[PDB]
RNA sequence: AGUAUGGGAGAGGAUGGUAGAAUUCCAGGUGUAGCGGUGAAAUGCGUAGAGAUCUGGAGGAAUACCGAUGGCGAAGGCAGCCAUCUGGCCUAAUACUGACGCUGAGGUACGAAAGCAUGGGGAGCAAACAGGAUUAGAUACCCUGGUAGUCCAUGCCGUAAACGAUGUCUACUAGCCGUUGGGGCCUUUGAGGCUUUAGUGGCGCAGCUAACGCGAUAAGUAGACCGCCUGGGGAGUACGGUC
């Protein structure tokens, strides 16, 4: 991130800034993740979810 | 023989013995039977992160063609050197001999 | 793609260090795998940063 | 492992006519050899549980093609394993 | 006593409590507040509101040491890092930078298991 | 069906080394009242100084991002980077052997997790267990701790919803759209368009089916061999036998 100041910026339009880039950074999802230890089937059978959902989105798309 | 990428890093303190230091591997590669490639400097460059609380350290690379035997000396040589702060060694098919890039 | 070749290399690494992925960058299959193998040899090198 | 001097040399001197590179002689006797030399490598990986497949699939070749020399002829048959050291 | 022009807000928020401390650079610390230490014990720790009357004691505690621009570091998820920064902003201080420093394990040691609530 | 020679992709297996991040613990610098946790609390930690922050050390385990309806492997299963040993697969054209093939009762080898034996190691997590809560009761669900175990070496044990709930091999039967590793052909604006092949996905005609659905990766049309079923319980249980 390290979202240096302008001479003249607001604090507020720096913070919205610093929202911006840690939201495209994704660092909160990693941490997010990192609470609780999920099972390797119960990680299979999301990513088996998530990539149905993508192939019917990109369908639905492509129509 | 097989053909081998050798990168060193060097203590920036021992930089003054980095001549010697090739010469030796080299008259040892050569002495064994040896094919020296290639050989580059590419010079005291800084670090991205500190190793041991080094901020910099000097750049060697070479292309190589030896055998086991000699592979196990420079390794032998390498880990017991304390002028060295790492070294990459990566096994490559056929020879490289053209002017590299980093090389300026 | 080799180790040696950061200013391409860098092409393909975001602000905090992480690697692009292919999606973003349009790259092929082949080609992805030889990058991120590049780019952890590199990182091994103390050429390009591990993180920040 | 084996070189390609290696082979050429089993093939010249099991091979029964230019370019006999099918014939169960030279089959059988470049399976014997890789066999033997792989023994060193099983010596000293105990539990490489893969390779021992391979290993074992080159055995059931060598004898199935020994079995179809037997049926065929047997005084082949019985030069080709005085030759290679085989109990049968 | 001493007087420092520049210094460093560290603000370890968590779904619990956030903490606000001001250390110097090279890490001396300076003055700290937290939610539990000003009122507000209970639920209303982790609301963002807390956030700010901690971020704003611990700065009117820090100004006696003379430091009017200060960097900012920001760890760990949950309510109360804005709030925190937005209150230091407000209280006088100029706020030269803003980065998030929340650690990030490369898969090391196994996380507690799941609650079944 | 098999063999020799040139190329290609891959978390396929075994052994050793090495890098970064993070957690725990231990010492040191600043510093003062809380930290931690829950629906809410409480146990617990803290003025012999916690938490927070910075500096230096010890040790163990796992490899963020790349990452994919992706890849490899007979199955079980395989994830940072480097070296050594090693199995299989794909692909081009030549040159060979000449049915050398498919299946397979007994038998034999492999075989997740847990558990067992001897000797090591032990950060984090965590059966048992201790305390704090909730409750009419709480032997649990929630909270604070925590032993075996999870890790390493050498063996044993032979089990799973070990699942596609679909044995192996072979030939044939409308099409349409993806993706991975290769082969061939044509365009030019340096990457695209057609075919072909071996995998891996989504639809769908005919056909099949009690229906749901399957549909060139068949549960369609046919052939070879094997395993298994005959109402629900009693019961994968008793006796005998082998390990
Ligand atoms: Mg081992
Ligand atoms: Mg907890
Ligand atoms: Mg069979
Ligand atoms: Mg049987
Ligand atoms: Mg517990
Ligand atoms: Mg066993
Ligand atoms: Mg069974
Ligand atoms: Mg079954
Ligand atoms: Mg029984």
């Amino acid at each position: 991130p390290q979202v240096k100041l302008k001479e003249g910026e607001p604090v507020d339009v720096a913070i919205r800034r610093f929202k911006r880039s840690c939201e495209k950074a994704g660092v909160l999802a990693d941490v997010r993740k990192r609470e609780f230890y999920e099972k390797p089937t119960q990680e299979r059978k999301r990513k088996k979810a998530a990539a149905v959902k993508r192939y019917q989105k990109k369908l639905a798309r492509e129509s | 023989m097989r053909h081998y990428e050798i990168v060193l890093l060097v203590h920036p303190d021992q930089s003054d013995q980095v001549v010697g230091m090739v010469e030796r591997y080299i008259s040892q590669i050569k002495e064994a039977d040896g094919q020296i490639h290639r050989l580059e400097d590419w010079g005291r460059r800084q670090l991205a992160y500190p190793i041991n609380k080094i901020h910099k350290a000097h750049y060697i690379l070479m292309n190589v063609e030896c055998g086991q035997s000699t592979l196990d000396e420079l390794e032998e040589l390498f880990r017991y050197n304390d002028a060295i702060i790492r070294n990459l060694i990566i096994r490559r098919e056929h020879a490289i001999t053209e002017e590299s890039l980093l090389a300026k | 793609i080799d180790y040696k070749d950061i200013d391409t290399l860098k092409q393909y690494i975001t602000e905090n260090g992480k690697i692009v992925p292919s999606r973003i960058t349009g790259t092929k299959a082949r080609y992805q795998r030889q990058l991120a193998l590049a780019i952890k040899q590199a990182r091994y090198l103390s050429l390009i940063p591990y993180t920040d | 492992a084996l070189t390609n001097a290696d082979r050429a040399e089993i093939i010249a001197k099991f091979a029964r006519a230019e370019n006999d590179t099918g014939s169960p002689e030279v089959q059988v006797a470049l399976l014997t050899a890789q066999i033997n030399d792989l023994q060193g490598h099983f010596k000293a990986h105990k539990h490489d549980h893969h390779s021992r497949r391979g290993l074992i699939r080159m055995v059931n070749q060598r004898r199935k093609l020994l079995d179809y020399l037997n049926g065929k002829d047997h005084e082949r048959y019985t030069a080709l394993i005085g030759a290679l050291g085989l109990r049968r | 006593t001493r007087t420092v022009s520049e210094g460093v807000a560290h603000i370890h928020a968590s779904f619990n409590n956030t903490i606000v401390t001001i250390t110097d650079r090279q890490g001396n610390a300076l003055a700290w507040a937290t939610s539990g230490g000003q009122g507000f014990r209970g639920s209303r720790k982790s609301t963002p509101f807390a956030a700010q009357v901690a971020a704003e004691v611990a700065g009117k505690a820090a100004l006696d040491y003379g430091l009017k621009n200060l960097d900012v570091l920001v760890k760990g998820p949950g309510p109360g890092r804005e709030s925190a920064v937005r209150a230091l902003g407000a209280v006088g201080y100029k706020i030269n930078s803003i980065t998030d420093v929340t650690p990030i394990p490369h898969n090391g040691c196994r996380p507690p298991k799941k609650r079944r609530v």
